[PDB]
């Protein structure tokens, strides 16, 4: 019981680092989207 | 309204912009010389004429 619940446990930890590999594509994402945003207001203030 | 939904919308979608805000019409650089000639033609005032 203990070997399968080890078991388990690696398996839960392999779908956290998969998890985790998400959450990071997500951060890179919003790190997108914040670089975008702040060329615009770079432009804005340029403009300014 | 347009289609059946709201049109979609980027994520950020800011595009700022807004360079002019109404007025335009007049130019302010002719009327820029145009006040740069009044304070040159008031100090010419101040220096004698005639006489």
């Amino acid at each position: 019981q203990l070997k399968e619940d080890i078991n388990s446990r690696q398996s839960k930890i392999q779908k956290y680092k998969d998890d985790t590999i998400y959450y990071e594509d997500k951060k890179k994402v919003y790190l997108e989207n914040i670089k975008k945003i702040e060329v615009n207001v770079a432009a804005l203030k340029e403009g300014i | 309204d347009e289609e059946i939904v709201k049109t979609p919308r980027k994520l950020v979608n800011y595009v700022p912009l807004k360079i002019f805000n109404l007025g335009d019409s007049f130019d302010d650089t002719i009327t820029t010389t145009v006040a740069k000639l009044q304070d040159l033609k008031k100090e010419i005032l101040d220096s004698p004429r005639s006489n």
